[PDB]
Formats: C-alpha cells, structure tokens, sequence
C-alpha cells in the first residue's frame, strides 16, 4: 500500500500518508507532551506544548498539527524541543492559581505531571495573576474558572461529541474567558464528559466535590447496568466508599464517554438501600428478621403452592446468573410462568430467534450505514450513546436520518417523517417519498426502540416494521451479511432475560392470576396488590426499597451492580460481566446464592453451587451468555419475517410519541435514579 | 486566628507519612470548603519522624513541644480530630513561637 | 444499628437503612 | 410434557449445516403446526449443534445433532415431539 | 536435572528415612519438651503432616520437601524449636468453618 | 561548571572495561556477559556452574585480588525464567577496586555454595535460602537465619504478601502463645503513585 518513510530519532517508521507527527511518534513508542490535543476530538494546537524540531528545519512544528512528509527526521528529544516545552510549561503556569492543595485534579493532573517531566523547576514570574469568575453552568458542573489554561477541548466536545453548542470562548487577549455569555444551564445527557476532558481541574463535579485522591481511590472495571447500551465502566472507591464513575474505553461502545446519568447516579446507592431481610407484612409491620426465618418461611410456601399459582416478574435491572437460576426453581416447581416487565411482542417468532429482539446492526455498524429509520424512539435520552455515534456519523460519514416520532431535538438534523404508525405502511407500499432515498441508499438501517414496542399495538408495529425491511432488503440491494432490522433497548436485563428464554411481557400474570408471585429486582409497579387475590405472600428480591418492594410479605435484600460480578447482555447481544467493588451492604447476598440457598431449604436443590456452575447452566440455556465480550451473529429474520406476515393484527391510529420527551424524563427512571438526590437537583433545575 | 480549622483535607500528610498513621476522610461544607469529617492519627504506628508538618502546605498539622503523653489504656493512644484539636488550642502560644523563631530555617 | 444517616465506620459502609413505610 | 425445546448450532462450522437446513426449511411450519411450545433456536461459535428438551417437572434430556443431516434432525424433532 | 534424587523411587526412599527420623524421634520430642500429648498424638500428627504433601510428584519438588522435614528434625532435635513452636503444629484453638453452602451463605459471604 | 550534576570521570571507566574484557577473555567457559555501568562499577554475568571457578579465580590470580566478599545477595524478578538473581559484591584492597558477579537460579535449581571459596559466605548464603528460598549444594549448615524458628515461606520473594499469612497472640485458654491467621484492623493502603506520562527516555523500551 501507499506508505511514506520518516524518521523518529533517527529510527525509520512507515506511516500512512497524512498521519501527524503526533501519530508518527506514538507508532514509535515516543508520546509527545500535549494538552490540548484530544483524538477523539478536531484538532485545535493551541496549547502549543506539542512543539517539535523536525531535523533540518528552522522553526519548531507542532506535533498534533503537521501532517508529516517523507524522510523527515522527527528529533523529538533536541535542544530545541526540550526548551520549547519548557517556554510552553513557564507560559501555561504563569497565571495559574496557587490550588493544587484545594483542586480535584491534584494528583491526576496533566500539568502537574508534564511540569514535573518536560518543565522547569522554578518560577520567575514576578507580577501578579489574573483573576477569572465563577459562573453558575449548572447543577453538574461547577466552574473554577480561575484555572483553565484556554485549551478549548470542552468547547469542542461541547460542540461535536454533544452537539450542544452552548460554550464558547468569549473575548479577547489574557481576559479570555471559556463559557456561556449568559447564565445558562449546560445540560446535555453528555454532559458530564466535560470534566473528564478538561486536564486542568477548572470545571469539575459537585457532587463528588473534594472527596478522595487518585493515589487512595482502588479503582476496579464495571460495566454500567443504567442504560442498554453497557457502556463499560471504572468505579472508584476507597474503604469500601463508591467515591466516582468514570468513562472506560471500548471503541465498540463507549468510546470514552459515559451519560451523566450512569456516572452521577451512583450516589442512590447510598440512600435507601436494603440491608436485612423482613418479614410479617400481614400483621401490617413489616420487621426485621433472619434469614433463617425469612428463608424457611418462603419455602413453605413455595412448598404449599405448585403448578401455574407460582409465577415471578424479573425487571429493571436484574442479573442473567439470577434470572437463570429463579427459572430453574420455578420450573422444578413446575411453573414457566416467569415473566418480565418490559414488552416485546410475542405473536410471530417472539423471543425464538434473537433476530426478532435485538441490534443486529451493531453500534459499530452505526457508523458504516448510510440511511437509518427511527420509529418509536428519542433516542437522545435513551441509549444516549447510540444517538452520539448517529451524531458520530452525521458530522463525519455523512448520513442521512428520518426519523418517524414526535419531533425531538435529537442534536443532529432529522427528516420528521411524521408522526403517524400507518407512514411505515406507506413506505412499504413505496407510496411515500422518503422510498426514493432508500432507492439511494445502499446500507439501510430501520430501528426500532421498545418504547413503542411497550403500545398496545407492539405486535402490530413489529409487523409493520418487519414487512417494510425486508421490502426494503429486496427493493434496495443490500448484501446478505449486512442486516437493516435493529432494535433498541432501554432496560438492561431484557435482553439476556428473552435469550434465557423468559415469557416477554406479563400478560401471564393478568391472565392467571399467580397465588404467590416473586418479585425480583422489579417495582415497576405493573402489577399492583389489586390484581392476585386479597392474600397473595409476595417476596421481593432487590435492593433500594423502592416502593414495590414494601407491599411484599417477605423482603430479602440483595446486591447493587457495584458488589456482584453478574453477567448484563446489552442491546447488541453482547455479554459483559461486572465486577465485585463493593461488599453487599450489611447481611444482603448475591441473588444466585439466594435462590439456591431458598431451593435447598425447599425440597427441590439446584443442581449449582458456584458461580463457575451457574455459569455453566447459563451456558446450557444459551451459549451466546458465556462468550464475553463477543457478538454472536444473528440470522434467519427470513423465517421469522415470514412468521410476522402470517401474524394478523392493525395499527392503531395513536400518535407514536415517545416516552421521554425532556431531559427531566431522562433523569430518573430506574430505582437507583429514583433513590438518588443528585438526578433530584437536576430534575428541579430542567422543571425551572 | 479567626476560629477557622487550618486543615483543609488537602491529604499530603496522609499521602507522605512514612508509617501510615494518618487516616483522613473529608467532604465539601456547607460554603464549599474542604474540611475534614474525621483526622485520626495511630500514635502507636507514628514513628514522630515530622514528615507531616514538613509537607503540610498550610502549616495545619504540627509536632507541638509536648512530650508528657503516656496513657494507660492502649485505646486512648489513638488520637481524633477532637483531641489533636484540643492539643493545638492548649499548645498554640508556644507552638506559634516555635514556628516563628524556625520558619526562616525552614 | 440502621440508620437513614449514610455511616462510614472505619472501614465499612452502611448505607441510608430507611425504616421502610 | 414438553415444556420447552431448543436447538443449539453454529453458522461457520461445517456439522452444523444439517440443523440449518432444517431450520429454513422446518422452522417455520413447526412453529406454525406447535404455536405455544416455545422452540427457541440459539446460535453461537464453535457450539457442537445440541438439541435440548426441558420436560414438566425441571427434568431435561438431550441428544446429540453433530455432523446429522436435516432429515435425521427432522426424525429427532419428531421423536423428541413424540 | 537432580536436585539429589534421579527419579520418583530415591526420592521416596529419602521420605522413607525422613519419616522414620520422625517417628523415632517423637517420644523423645514429647518427653524432653514436656509436651501435653501422647506419643500416639505426636505419630499421627508426623503421618499427617506427611500425606498433606503426598500428592507432590516432581521428584525435584519432594527432594526439597525432604530437605526442609529433615531441616525441621534437625531444629527440633536440638531443641532450638521450642514447646510453643512444636504445639503449633497441631493447632488446637482454631475452629473450623462448616462446608455446608447453606451454612456458608447464612455466614457473611 | 554544572553545580549540582555529579562529577564525571572516564579513567577508571576505560580501567573497568579493559579488567572487564581480560576476565572474559581468561573465563569464556563461564562469562556469558560484562558490563560497565555510567557509575563505573565492572558487573560480570555468569553461568550458574561457574560460580567457584569465577570467584576462586577472582580472590587467587595475582593481577586479581578480590579477597572480601561485601555481600552475597539476591534479586527477585518473576517475571523472568530463572526469578532469583544470586549477586556477588567483591572488594580488592590491592587494587582499589570493586566487583560484581551475577548468576541466576530458580527454586528447583540450587547453585554450589561458595563457602570454600570466601568463608564469608556462609550466613549470607543461608539467609539468601531462607528469604528467597534458593538452595545451595555442599553448604556446611544451610539453615534459616532471619525467619522464625517454624517459619513457612520465603519472605522477600515477590509473591509473598507483604503481611504474611500468619500472627501470633497468647491465648490463656492454652496458656501458650498461639499462632492465628493473619487479620488486620486497618489494611495496609496500597497508593498507585505511577505517573501516566514517561520519565527517562534513554531507557524506553521498544514497543
Ligand atoms: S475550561 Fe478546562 S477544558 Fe475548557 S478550555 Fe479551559 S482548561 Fe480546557
Ligand atoms: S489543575 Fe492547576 S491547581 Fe489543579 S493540580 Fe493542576 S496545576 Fe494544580
Ligand atoms: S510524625 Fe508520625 S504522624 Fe507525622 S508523618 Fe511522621 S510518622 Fe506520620
Ligand atoms: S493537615 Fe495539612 S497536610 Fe494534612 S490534610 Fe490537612 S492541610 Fe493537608
Ligand atoms: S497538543 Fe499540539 S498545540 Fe496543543
């Protein structure tokens, strides 16, 4: 292929042709100082700390900037270099606060390290330092902006990662000043990346303002449970403390970022949270008890009862290894009668083939597509991620969005279709105009988010959608491997519970009315206490004490995301397996451990005692549960388009709106979002 | 002078202590300001070597002139902010003098 | 004891009990 | 009582092309013949191709697939049916 | 290579003269350190610390062990080990924790 | 001149390099590697089996004269084939001189004691046994040194946690003073000080 040959220190490398000195250099091994440089980010040089000498040349180049020419000798340690780096570090530390003691980025901080590596080690500014103003930018973010170094990386974030565009630099000469003119409120669900971008502790977080430092912090890699999309995590803790969340890099989802809800609502769970196990909801006080009794209690019931009166609602944010292993109990028990909260359509295929209930494009596969459909979403506030690698692509491999909801910002330019279901019948009668583009269109994706899914008219939508991909396949020419039916996802468990094979929905429950119910990790409140007779012992396994935990005969606490090692399959299909950072609070017990240890005081025992057997009977129910980290391909949505045009139904003629409308609806929806104070200050400030 | 807690849970003595005494834990008050919820010093673990106060940027944590402190119980060896507080205030006029007449060394 | 008040004890944490309704 | 039923395979692998034939030309008048009895098909890499039968009470058997041809994955399925 | 023994059967027959050692060695080990045991006692503990590493088989691996069991004879024939020392070999204040999974979960984690 | 960089001098540089070559032109059975150090200090690599001739060789030839062992050390690299790294510091009061020998070893392959050689040797060599857990032949007393007198590890490996695994109490219950598993109040607290960015260039490693 076409390389060009330049020289690092006098050691050749080939590189592609418009690859920076920056990127010569890393190829290398050699990492040149920088500050404003972000490679996720548009090049800015403006710090001016990348400054090079490129051999045999007059003036010093900034490494971020030039892209490098052939056989040019990159003398990265000279003279020259070292001395601009330390004229560079001189100017950036000139005017800086004296806060080091008092900043959050005291031991992380990028100035203090490359001051201490490719800077001087005295001071000779002997005039005063400029003063800046603090400016209220939300109840996020706090501004010490006293001590940016105007390096503009939050703008430029601001500007293409979120698309918000509200920060800008205002000004001219050393009074420059980086933000909003007015007193506006810097709300996006991406917001707080800004705090992670900044190398120079100026606008940081309120919430976990002043707590620890990075030499104490033990910091162990999770992934998050908030949102389907499973962006991957590190949470920092100390002395068992959950002191932050920050952004863990995976290309194919996160790319270093995180949505400020799964990285300032870890403060739920400290409030609220549950701790031992209760009993003796019929006498109406619902006290604390052993596990002794609350577990010998439960099995005689579950002993008593049999048959399709036993029946259990996993939800929200509940675990592969306890969803598995509570449909191995209720099946001994002779049940499979376990349900979910969330609904997917069970007419045609249902949950047989993961076709049906999955992104088969994959969020990689976002970037290569070229038309993508949204139908029954906004999924700014939901999958925040996703919409970021759709903005992603919008801004650099262009494409071209239309989008069939109610009209939302979603950060880029859509085309609002309408807001009608029958607009998918009119394009698969091709009646419509947007048909042309798809004509165009040689990498099509139609997705379809469960919000809408969650109507009354699910099955019907599905159809719907499912008829118009594939005349949309067959119209436009799309080759086999490249699917165009993708589905969002906006609760983390649903997923993995549809590959074990729970009952989508809970029309089970309404339709028999179970004699005892088991409540795991659900208060979703979709079945209430007047439905199910007047006595109807149910058991709640979770954790926070919702609210839907208290109307439960029996309580027995369980484990956060934070302090168990379960398995969460994202919307992708992907599985990715958390790890313990936490204990449980006080006597609360993995979910896994629950479950078996309640079957053995039962009759019936599960077969596993382990986590390595656990996972080794989720390996049995499906096999795609145990390969981490790996996307199993999906196919035969054939058959199972087939299956949905035997399916009779109607669309409804509701409008389809999505159900979060506003960033205030984005901010709390789980019970850890509900349970936190943080989400409850950004709520009150989006409602004023 | 004013009243104010000098410490502000800026954590460099915890950081350096060669012995691992010091154990802090701090949260932003009400104003905004770092201070310190608890400051708990091991004097059973401290090997008095001043690497504290040498690396406290404020000049909060000082070795006071007091050397009269045997207890009878091994608990009451375990300082707490409350005690190290109340030494600072008995000792502060000779401790203050101290500092003046060697902070030119310093 | 619970407590609704979140306690660092030592080394431990004990999270906001909240006597449930 | 067949409570449920799966079929385990493999797409690049070569012995599972007998349950993929099956598959397409099967599955669907399966489900259409069987609506309610849940016949969930998973695929994964480099799975030897398992067909699984969960029976009433929490008791499952299984046979083998590997290297079979569709007819005899046809005779399976029947037989586990049955 | 051979640390001293060539193969499996030297080794063995070198763990043979080691346990013998021992075995002659206890009930002048409890008589003149005034052990509160019997010979018996001393025996069954040397068979038990023995067989905990009988399932080694590099020859190498059991060499080593003999060198630091015939170590170990040598101190407590001198008596440089002491009755404190020899006592902890039996470990007679501490209390096992059940197996059972039930027993376990109800204990902590 | 430059106050505080360390004065530098290349005398006893080409002095160390030209004993350096001599050793290993005298030894090849045994030398497989010689290095002078920035801080002028002549660093002889060995292969395990050469360790009596090498120091026999060192002490006794007249032009050598190492005759004080300074110490007889070890280094723990896990990573390694061969963990531990036997070092021989070695003092020549004739000559003025310093140097170092350096072998390695691995816990099922002992190295010859040297004992005959510098009786100095011995205690060195037992604590080097007792802490890393390497094995000498012919040793006169082989015998744990620093350890206690039950003791059951090798302490400065790498591997072995810093606490142990193992503490002792009086319990009056046995009127004896007991030994427990290891539980401690308050953890040792392990501070992560590495700094993103590298330091030294001369020594970057390749990628
Ligand atoms: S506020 Fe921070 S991120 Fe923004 S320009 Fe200043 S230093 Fe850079
Ligand atoms: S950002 Fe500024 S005040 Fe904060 S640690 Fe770095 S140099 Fe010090
Ligand atoms: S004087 Fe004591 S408390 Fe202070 S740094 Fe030294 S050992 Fe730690
Ligand atoms: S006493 Fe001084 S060094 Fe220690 S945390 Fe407080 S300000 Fe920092
Ligand atoms: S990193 Fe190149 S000028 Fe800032």
């Amino acid at each position: 292929s076409n390389l060009i040959e330049v020289f690092v220190d006098g050691q050749s490398v080939m590189v592609e042709p418009g690859t920076t000195v920056l990127q010569a250099c890393e190829k290398v091994g050699m990492q040149i100082p920088r500050f404003c440089y972000h490679e996720r980010l548009s090049v800015a040089g403006n710090c001016r700390m990348c400054l090079v000498e490129i051999e045999k040349a007059p003036k010093v180049v900034a490494a971020c900037a030039m892209p490098v020419m052939k056989g040019w000798n990159i003398l990265t340690n000279s003279e020259k270099s070292k001395k601009a780096r330390e004229g560079v570090m001189e100017f950036l530390l000139a005017n800086h606060p004296l806060d080091c003691p008092i900043c959050d980025q005291g031991g992380e901080c990028d100035l203090q390290d490359q001051s201490m590596m490719f800077g001087s080690d005295r001071s000779r500014f002997l005039e005063g330092k400029r003063a800046v103003e603090d400016k209220n930018i939300g109840p996020l973010v706090k501004t010490i902006m006293t001590r940016c170094i105007q390096c503009t990386r939050c703008i430029r974030f601001a500007s293409e990662i979120a698309g918000v565009d509200d920060l800008g630099t205002t000004g001219r000469g050393n009074d420059m000043q980086v933000g909003t003119y007015i007193e506006k409120m810097f709300m996006s669900e991406l917001s707080g990346n800004v705090i992670d971008i900044c190398p120079v502790g100026a606008l940081t977080s309120k919430p976990y303002a002043f707590t620890a430092r990075p030499w104490e912090t033990r910091k162990t890699e999770s992934i998050d449970v908030m949102d389907a999309v499973g962006s991957n995590i590190v949470v920092s803790t100390r002395t068992g403390e959950v002191m932050r969340i920050l952004p863990r890099m995976h290309e194919d989802i996160n790319e270093e970022w995180i949505s400020d809800k799964t990285r300032f609502a870890y403060d739920g769970l400290k409030r609220q949270r549950l701790t031992e196990p209760m009993v003796r909801n019929e006498k109406g006080l619902l006290t604390y008890t052993s596990w002794e009794d609350a577990l010998s209690r439960v099995a005689g019931m579950l002993q008593n009862f049999e048959g399709n009166a036993v029946a259990a609602i996993a939800g929200g944010l509940v675990d592969a290894e306890a969803l598995v292993a509570l449909k191995d109990l209720l099946n001994k028990v002779d049940s499979d009668n376990l349900c979910t909260e969330e609904i997917f359509p069970t007419e045609g295929a249902g949950t047989d083939l993961r076709s049906n209930y999955l992104l088969n494009t994959t969020i990689a596969g976002v970037e290569e597509a070229d038309v993508v459909l949204l139908v029954g979403t906004n999924p700014r506030f939901e999958a925040p991620l996703f919409n970021a690698r759709i903005r992603k692509s919008w801004l650099h491999n262009d494409l071209k969005v239309a989008l069939i909801g109610s009209p939302v910002d979603l950060t880029y330019r859509y085309d609002h279709l309408g807001d009608s279901p029958k607009i998918l019948q009119d394009i698969a009668s091709g009646r419509h105009s947007f048909c042309e583009v798809l004509k165009d269109a040689k990498k099509p994706m139609v997705v379809l988010g469960s919000s809408a899914l969650q109507r009354d008219d699910g099955a019907a939508i599905l159809v719907a959608v499912s008829n118009m991909v594939q005349k949309i396949r067959v119209t436009t020419g799309v080759a086999a491997e490249w699917k165009v039916m993708n589905i969002l996802h906006r609760i983390a468990s649903q997923v993995a519970a549809l590959d074990l094979g729970y009952k989508p929905g809970v029309e089970a429950i309404r339709k028999n009315p179970p004699k005892m119910l088991f409540l795991l990790g659900a208060d979703g409140g979709c079945i209430t206490r007047q439905d199910l007779p007047k006595d109807c012992f149910i058991v709640y396994q979770g954790h926070h004490g919702d609210v839907g935990a208290p109307m439960a005969d029996v309580i027995l606490p369980g484990a956060a995301y934070t302090e168990k090692s379960a398995t969460y399959v994202n919307t992708e299909g992907r599985a990715q397996q958390t790890k313990v950072a936490v204990t449980p609070p006080g006597l609360a017990r993995e979910d896994w451990k629950i479950i078996r240890a309640l079957s053995e005081i039962a009759g019936i025992t599960l077969p596993y005692d382990t986590l390595d057997q656990v996972r080794n009977r989720l390996e049995e129910v499906s096999p795609n549960l145990v390969r981490y980290d790996d996307i199993e391909e999906t196919n035969y949505f054939q058959q199972a388009s087939e299956l949905a045009k035997l399916v009779n139904q109607e669309v409804l003629a509701d409008p389809l709106v999505p159900p979060q409308l506003t960033i205030k609806d984005f901010y709390m929806t789980d019970s850890i979002s509900r349970a936190s104070q943080t989400m409850a200050k950004c709520v009150k400030a989006v409602t004023e | 002078p004013s009243g104010e807690e000098r410490c502000i849970a800026c954590k460099l003595c915890e950081a350096i202590c060669p012995a691992q005494a010091i154990t802090i834990e701090a949260e932003p008050r009400a104003d905004g300001s770092r201070r310190t919820t608890r400051y708990d010093i091991d004097m059973t673990k401290c090997i008095y070597c001043g690497f504290c106060q040498e690396a406290c940027p404020v000049d909060a944590i000082v070795e006071g002139p007091n050397f009269e402190f045997s207890t009878e119980t091994h608990e009451e060896l375990l300082y707490n902010k409350e005690k190290l507080l109340n030494n600072g205030d008995k000792w502060e006029a000779e401790i203050a003098a101290n500092i003046q007449a060697d902070y030119l060394y310093r | 004891e619970p407590s609704v008040a979140p306690t660092s004890t030592g080394k431990t944490f004990q999270p906001g009990s909240w006597t449930p309704e | 009582g067949l409570r449920e039923i799966r079929v385990h395979l493999c797409q690049r692998s070569p012995g599972s092309q007998g349950v993929r034939d099956f598959i397409v030309q099967r599955y669907v008048e399966l489900k259409k013949a069987h609506p309610n009895l849940p016949i969930l098909i998973r695929e994964c890499s480099e799975v030897q191709p398992k067909l699984w039968a969960r029976y009433a009470f929490g008791q499952e058997k299984t046979v083998s697939l590997n290297n079979l041809s569709a007819d005899e994955v046809t005779r399976a399925m029947q037989n586990v049916l049955s | 290579k051979p640390i001293f023994s060539r193969d499996l059967n030297e080794a063995k027959r070198r763990v043979r003269e080691l346990y013998r050692a021992w075995y002659r060695e206890v009930p002048n080990t409890v008589h003149l350190m005034q052990l509160d045991i019997t010979v018996k006692q001393g025996r069954d503990k040397v068979r038990e610390m023995f067989m905990k590493n009988a399932h080694v088989t590099d020859p190498r691996v059991v060499d080593l062990l003999v060198i630091k069991g015939k170590m170990e004879l040598q101190e407590t024939i001198k008596v440089w080990k002491q009755r404190t020392h020899v006592m902890r070999f039996f470990h007679e204040t501490e209390t096992p924790r059940p197996k059972d999974f039930l027993s376990k979960f109800y204990m902590g984690h | 001149k430059r106050p505080t960089v360390r004065p530098r001098s290349d005398v006893t540089h080409k002095q160390l390099s030209a004993f350096g070559e001599y050793v290993a032109e005298i030894l090849p059975k045994y030398v497989q590697q010689v290095q002078v150090s920035c801080l002028d200090e002549l660093e002889i690599c060995i292969h395990p089996d050469g360790v009596i001739p090498t120091l026999t060789f060192l002490r006794d030839h007249t032009n050598a004269q190492f005759k004080s062992l300074a110490d007889l050390t070890a280094v723990d690299v896990p990573t390694r084939q061969n963990r531990f790294e036997i070092v021989y510091n070695l003092l020549s009061l004739r000559f003025n001189s310093r140097i170092r020998v350096k072998t390695y070893a691995d816990e099922l392959t002992p190295i010859d004691s040297i004992v005959s050689v510098h009786i100095a040797a011995n205690w060195y060599e037992r604590e080097v046994w007792d802490m890393f857990g390497v094995f000498f032949f012919n040793h006169p007393d082989l015998r744990r040194i620093l350890t206690d007198y039950g003791f059951e590890g090798h302490p400065f490996r790498k591997d072995f946690p810093l606490t142990g695994y193992v503490e002792l109490r009086y319990d009056d219950e046995v009127k004896r003073v007991v030994a427990e598993p290891v539980e401690l109040a308050q953890e040792f607290r392990k501070f992560d000080l590495n700094s993103p960015w590298e330091a030294f260039p001369a020594y970057r490693q390749p990628p």
